[PDB]
């Protein structure tokens, strides 16, 4: 109890952080997670795992929520904030043991927590774009391997980089913003690995109309169908009379025929082109293309929902018109500026051109083999996700670890200004920062004592900027962990993450401290 | 809850003994470990996958070793022993040193470059095959069967493996990837002989269809696979109220008739006799077809129908309207109820696509057949592995001693701390040669140093020690061969496997 529990508190803070600072980030090492005593799972990034892991200390109890609290918020700081949750504890652990009362400087670390946000003001870059987070190439290239993406590791990036940043794309049913909604996009492995292209609007993942379908219908009024047209058995269809053994078979056949005119009515009513996430039977598809209607079926739900949110407003994904599209009541009108069905990647995809009412884009990545589709997969993800915090946060923190040394000395500057005890509250605070360079040096098999100290030598007075890194701070690496530049290597954050993880770790240390008595009734 | 170096130890620790005792069990020349149950149940096996089991397992990475083992047991099932050797080799050598040299990391990386050099050398060390010449394939199967020392029936099953699996091979992503196995259909049969079996076209339907009213033989009626929805509609298109009374029996059962026929006439539109009815099966459905004198085979699996989807090479049809040959029963095709033994077997042959056969197996009975089938199962897969990979390598130390030089040549040239894995990589090749030197029962250090020289000039391209020839030898003349991938497949695993436990410093519950 007392220290012994607050140590045990501090200990558990250190104890669990042991798992993550090895598991930390994509420098981390994957770790075996037993589910009960018997069922083991393996990742790095404790943020995932500690949620899945049973947290056996009240600290461990008080924490995983907070990382999840951070993790509910944003994936950044999650596996982190538990770090300085542990840091300042061990830091302040002896301070209280020294002369400090746990209340004394703990307000100061908040006052210290503000200096950083006082510094967050002066340190951000509101330009989130032209240099890019993990630069431009470095963003996607890092989440690329080098396979068939590698030669384009720089090239595919600034494509997908400048893609989701801003390109012509329908946001959710065309939201007037940067591509908040990601971007529809394709990795279609084939032809050259260099022929990967952004294309106008949406090259479908679809079953093209096989009935002799028109392979271009200009300015397509669209029915995007999440509804399959198919057929059902009508024991008696249109007419009655049997003048022929033909006429015996026409009745139950006429159910199929009323679609033709209704399609021809639909030719007149709700769509130039039918887009169906479901199947359009060639039987059904017959009723279309003979009217001269492009009718596309089994379209990718991703595509179509993005083509639905491309087309705009009315769509046949809404109401189900039956018997191969019962004639539209014109809640079904979609919008495509034009629709050309263009062979791309040695295959015809119908290429939706933007939208008649909206911009849209699929990018088609052309590799050889899925190994592009496997890599530009996550290359997109990062860049996409990068772009998305780039999208939302224009203000973004320049530098990964070069802030640490600044933020160290930045307060270590303001440290002495207090005098007395909370001069310490500004120090261990600024001390507890450098584990970020540590753990990144650690998990990169590097040593921040060379790296993080090299950090603190970079300054005129203080700032983290890609002005002059010889005389100032900017950026960071993972594989190394030394300051680098923003368009170069040197890392980033968006604007927001800190204050959360800041206040989180700020609050993380304090509260379990307050209790000295675990004991029982 | 487990930690770091101790994990790293327990990695090297467990993965050591994990990699080990079955190497005595390795080789056509082998040493079978005994396995005692706590009750006293005794076991004699060369199979690690088997050996993995009775042994009481605690170390969760050993469980994870069982994983990539089962994962490889899924892939080949052979070399699951051999895959965990090298990870045991890998994890043993570089790890502790290079983690006491402080990293999984350079260890992690260099196995990327451990991998490729051999992957390169593989395409150099493995030579292409005639999958066209099944004899060029047969010797492999002749080789594939005999490490566990089964020849007698397999010598035929060797050929029969070649036959179907090249046919049961039709598969394309457009890059034409062929994994296709489920096309190959095998038959438990009583009577005949292990030396009499065959591969019959389409997919022979053995397991769950003995059904005697399939008729027997279908000359060219169609077989009908129904994702219809043949279920009688008690109303016009729908199912009306049930029959609790006389009035519901007359009106409803009448409309139940039409929907069967109008679909079964759509079935008749493709003109079958045999209709194997899966979705929409109705007591009126077969009865109508039986009234149609269309044998309607019900109480049946769609797995059979998936076998039948590969028996006519067709699909199964949800379309009620206008049922087609190309819809179901693709191609002219056959269906025949055959008695091999006296068991009724539907044979649906002549898939619309060629490369259509499925393996008939006769033993003197099911069991001595199962002797064939189990070994044919190995025989048949090596095919689609040779059919997978049309390159193949002189085995043993030839396979082993080749890359280490280039690898050391790399390490020498690469001269980083990555060189140290390429040193740690170098001789890990030679452990099965040690086992081969176990297999011959000879002096390893010599034969190594001897085979080391055999790669100094010959470059051990075909030259390993083969414990079964006992000696450092050309493995081409000697004829030690496997399709390249299998080598890599064994080789690819252990890299990642080691690299896997190379990541773990933490077990946590």
């Amino acid at each position: 109890t007392g220290e012994t529990i607050r140590s045990q508190n501090v200990m558990a803070a250190a104890s669990i952080a042991n798992i993550v600072k090895s598991s930390l980030g994509p420098v981390g090492l994957d770790k075996m997670l037993v589910d009960d005593i018997g069922d083991v799972t393996i990742t790095n990034d404790g943020a995932t795992i500690l949620k899945l892991l049973e947290v056996e200390h009240p600290a461990a109890k008080v924490l995983c929520e907070l990382a999840d609290l951070q993790d509910k918020e944003v994936g950044d700081g999650t596996t982190s904030v538990v770090i300085i949750a542990a840091e300042l504890l061990k830091n302040a652990d002896e301070l209280v043991k020294q002369k400090i009362h746990p209340t004394s400087v703990i307000s100061g670390y908040r006052l210290a927590c503000k200096e950083a946000v006082r510094y967050i003001n002066e340190n951000l870059i509101v330009n989130t774009d032209e240099l890019g987070r993990d630069c431009l190439i470095n963003a996607a290239k890092t989440s690329m391997s080098s396979k068939i993406i590698g030669i384009n590791g720089d090239f595919f990036a600034n494509m997908v980089v400048d893609a989701v940043l801003a390109i012509k794309y329908t946001d959710i049913r065309g939201q007037p913003r940067y591509p908040v909604n990601s971007v529809n996009i394709l990795k279609a492995h084939g032809r050259s690995q260099m022929e990967s292209m952004l294309i106008s609007g949406y090259a479908l993942n679809c079953v093209v109309g096989s009935q002799g379908m028109p392979k271009r219908i200009v300015n397509a009024k669209i029915a995007c169908l999440d509804f399959s047209l198919q057929k059902t058995k009508m024991k008696l269809g249109v007419q009655v009379v049997i003048t022929d053994p033909e006429k015996l078979d026409q009745i139950r056949q006429r159910e199929s025929d009323i679609t033709k005119e209704r399609i021809q009515k639909i030719l007149a009513t709700g769509a130039n082109v039918i887009l169906t996430t479901g199947g359009i039977d060639d039987m059904c598809l017959k009723y279309f293309v003979e009217a001269g209607a492009m009718a596309v079926r089994r379209v990718l739900k991703r595509d179509l929902k993005r083509i639905a949110k491309a087309s705009g407003a009315t769509i046949l994904s809404t109401l189900a018109n039956l018997e191969g599209e019962e004639t539209f009541e014109a809640a079904m009108l979609g919008q495509a500026e034009e629709v050309v069905q263009e062979r791309i990647c040695d295959d015809e995809l119908i290429l939706i051109k933007n939208t008649k009412a909206r911009t849209s884009a699929s990018i088609i990545l052309r590799g050889a083999n899925d190994f592009m589709c496997d890599e530009m997969e996550r290359s997109l993800h990062d860049a996409l996700c990068v772009v998305k915090r780039v999208l939302e946060s224009k203000s973004v923190v320049p530098g990964g670890g070069a802030v640490e040394a600044a933020l160290s000395i930045y307060l270590e500057n303001y440290a002495t200004s207090m005098g007395s005890r909370e001069q310490l509250a500004i120090a261990e605070f600024a001390r507890s920062l450098l584990v970020i360079p540590n753990t990144l040096a650690v998990n990169a098999a590097q040593d921040s004592t060379d790296l993080v100290a090299k950090l603190r030598a970079f300054h005129n007075e203080a700032q983290v900027n890609p002005e002059r890194k010889n005389l100032k701070w900017i950026g960071l690496d993972l594989s190394n962990g030394k300051p680098r530049d923003n368009k170069q290597a040197g890392v980033f954050e968006p604007t927001i993450v800190k204050v959360k993880s800041l206040k989180f770790a700020t609050e993380a240390a304090i509260t379990i401290l307050r209790i000295d008595d675990l004991i029982k009734l | 809850r487990e930690s770091g170096r101790k994990v790293q130890s327990g990695n090297i620790n467990a993965a050591k003994t994990i990699a080990d005792i079955i190497r005595t069990c390795l080789g056509p020349k082998s040493m079978m470990k005994m396995l005692l149950d706590p009750m006293g149940g005794i076991v004699m096996t060369n199979d690690g996958n088997a050996i993995l089991r009775e042994i009481q397992v605690q170390h969760p990475a050993a469980k994870s070793m069982i994983e990539i083992s089962r994962t490889q047991d899924e892939e080949v099932g052979d070399g699951t022993t051999s895959v965990i050797i090298l990870a045991g080799e890998m994890l043993s050598v570089a790890e502790h040193f290079l983690e006491q040299q402080m990293h999984p990391t350079v260890v992690i990386s260099a196995y990327r470059k451990a991998l490729d050099d051999m992957i390169s050398t593989l395409k150099k060390i493995s030579i292409p095959v005639d999958i066209s010449d099944s004899d060029m394939m047969l010797n492999i199967i002749n080789s594939s069967i005999t490490t566990k020392a089964i020849s007698r029936w397999s010598s035929l099953a060797c050929n029969i493996a070649l036959d179907a699996v090249k046919m049961v091979q039709f598969e394309e992503n457009g890059r034409k990837e062929i994994d296709i196995k489920k096309y190959a259909r095998v038959e438990k049969i009583p009577g005949g002989i292990i030396e009499d079996s065959c591969v019959l076209r389409g997919v022979m339907i053995n397991k769950d269809v003995t059904h005697p009213r399939m008729r027997r033989y279908i000359k060219n009626p169609r077989i009908v696979l129904l994702d219809s929805s043949l279920e009688y509609k008690k109303g016009e298109s729908q199912t009306d109220i049930e029959i609790t009374r006389e009035e519901d029996f007359t009106r409803i059962l009448q409309m139940e008739e039409e929907y069967i026929q109008q679909l079964c006439e759509d079935i008749i539109q493709l003109k079958p006799d045999v209709v194997i009815t899966e979705k929409g099966i109705s007591d009126l459905a077969q009865h109508y077809l039986m009234r149609a004198n269309i044998t309607a085979i019900r109480r049946v699996r769609k797995t059979d129908n998936n076998r039948i989807a590969r028996a006519c090479g067709a699909r199964i049809v949800s379309r009620p309207e206008e049922l087609r040959e190309d819809d179901v029963g693709t191609g002219a095709g056959l269906l025949e109820i055959k008695k091999i033994g006296d068991e009724y077997f539907t044979f649906i042959t002549d898939c619309k696509d060629p490369k259509a056969c499925t393996i008939l197996l006769r033993g003197a009975s099911k069991e001595i057949l199962s002797e064939v089938e189990r070994n044919l199962q190995d025989a048949m897969q090596v095919c689609r592995n040779v059919l997978l990979d049309p390159q193949l390598v002189p085995g043993g130390g030839a396979s082993e001693m080749a890359v280490a030089h280039a690898l050391t040549e790399k390490s020498k040239a690469m001269t980083g701390v990555e060189q140290w894995p390429y040193r740690a990589v170098a001789q890990a090749l030679e452990v099965i040669p040690r086992t081969l030197i176990q297999n011959c029962g000879a002096s390893t250090i010599r034969l190594l140093t001897s085979l080391r020289a055999k790669h100094t000039q010959e470059n051990c391209e075909t030259w390993g020690v083969n414990g079964e020839t006992g000696t450092l030898v050309d493995m081409k003349e000697l004829g030690i061969w496997e399709p390249l991938a299998v080598k890599l497949q064994t080789y690819k695993t252990a890299v990642e496997t080691a690299v896997l436990l190379l990541r773990i410093d933490d077990i946590v519950s």
